[PDB]
């Protein structure tokens, strides 16, 4: 055991919730993967991940967002990390940034509606392409704050 | 000028301004003075005397005539904004879908307005709130109104605090105080003034209040 393929970490954070999308799920599958191992050595770290990525990476049909998501994430943590007397701190400058990281990702389709909702105005059309839970928010985070408006929706194929 | 005083402290039997004073200095009735006329080709300026000219101002006032003097400048921290076609609406306001508003409207806060009701050229009071399937034209609304569901209004004056009912109905030039109710299903003909007192016109505040009446 230890870790499992964190695949099924990931696919379970969609079944555990299916309102989050791909990217905010390997991110929340990572950290446990930071979270459960003992590396020793930053090398052993950073040669996980990287093959943790790349796992995942080679997962899903190479998804834009997914292997957007990872490699922002990797450069975060390695970013301002160093080691200084002990080693523990290593780890723990990991997966504390590393869940920083997160909280400040899942709070990301917060903000856009806070900042997209005023663009639709009382009246106005809407055209949008497709679905896209970014879309979705601001929209109804728009009735909520009850404006009057209509939108067209693209049939999308395929 | 500061001889005015001193000069109608004199001269008692001046009354008024200008049937008396003005009249006084052209027949020389006074001692030898002179008035003049500083006739202003810009700008706005009149004063509310008459319910002809109240309604008038009202129109040139919503009309940006008097700028910067307009809601959309809130002086006493009111949360107005202009609107197309001059139409004026407050913040904490509620529109009902398929409610619409025409031009030359203006609407206080805290104020509803019910589905399928129709608003035009009308000023309306803050904390208001109108019924549903109604129509208002050209009408003068004032604070803490209520209105019954499927009522007729127009070019009259609601006084502060009025509770209309249901199914009523009000035709031009009438005039209410503060108050008065008028029960369901009923009308109020043209000029029919009323009151909530019991001093000269013929008013009281119960339900009905015309061909049903209280206090009589």
């Amino acid at each position: 055991q230890g870790e499992f393929d964190i695949v099924q970490v990931y696919k379970k954070f969609l079944q555990d919730d299916p309102e989050i999308t791909m990217p905010v799920a390997a991110i929340e599958a990572l950290v446990q993967l930071l979270s459960r191992s003992q590396a020793k050595t930053i090398s052993e770290f950073m040669d996980i991940l990287q093959n943790g990525s790349n796992t995942l990476k080679e997962g899903v049909q190479n998804n834009i967002s997914l292997s957007a998501g990872c490699d922002i994430f990797q450069r975060f943590v390695t970013r301002s990390l160093h080691d200084v007397g002990d080693f523990e701190q290593c780890k723990r400058h990991l997966v504390e940034n590393g869940k920083l990281f997160i909280q400040r990702a899942r709070a990301c389709r917060q903000r856009i509606a806070h900042l997209g909702y005023p663009l639709i105005r009382d009246g106005s059309v809407i055209l949008t392409h497709g679905f896209s839970r970014g879309v979705a928010a601001v929209l109804l985070a728009a009735a909520k704050r009850h404006v009057r408006f209509k939108v067209f929706v693209t049939e999308s194929r395929p | 000028s500061n001889d005015v005083p001193a000069l109608f402290t004199e001269n008692f039997d001046y009354q008024d301004i200008r049937k008396d004073f003005v009249y006084g200095v052209l027949t020389s009735d006074l001692l030898g003075k002179k008035i003049h006329c500083h006739v202003a080709k810009e700008n706005y300026a009149a004063r509310v005397r008459s319910l002809q000219t109240y309604d008038a101002i009202s129109k040139d006032v919503l009309s940006r005539w008097v700028y910067p003097f307009v809601p959309d400048s809130n002086l006493l921290n009111q949360t107005f904004s202009y609107q197309r076609h001059q139409i004026y609406k407050e913040e904490d306001v509620v529109l009902a879908r398929s409610c619409i508003i025409k031009a030359r409207t203006l609407i206080g806060a805290y104020t509803k307005v019910g589905d399928a009701s129709v608003v035009a050229n009308t000023i309306i009071g803050r904390n208001c709130t109108i019924g549903s399937n109604c129509s208002i034209d050209s009408a003068f609304l004032w604070e803490d109104v209520v209105i019954g569901d499927n009522c007729r209004i127009g070019k009259a004056i609601l006084a502060n605090s009025v509770k209309i009912g249901n199914n009523c109905s009000i035709e031009d030039g009438a005039i209410v105080a503060a108050g008065v109710v008028i029960g369901d299903n009923t009308i109020i003909e043209k000029n029919k003034r009323l009151t909530t007192f019991e001093s000269h016109s013929q008013g009281t505040l119960n339900d009905p209040s015309l061909v049903g009446i209280g206090g009589r």
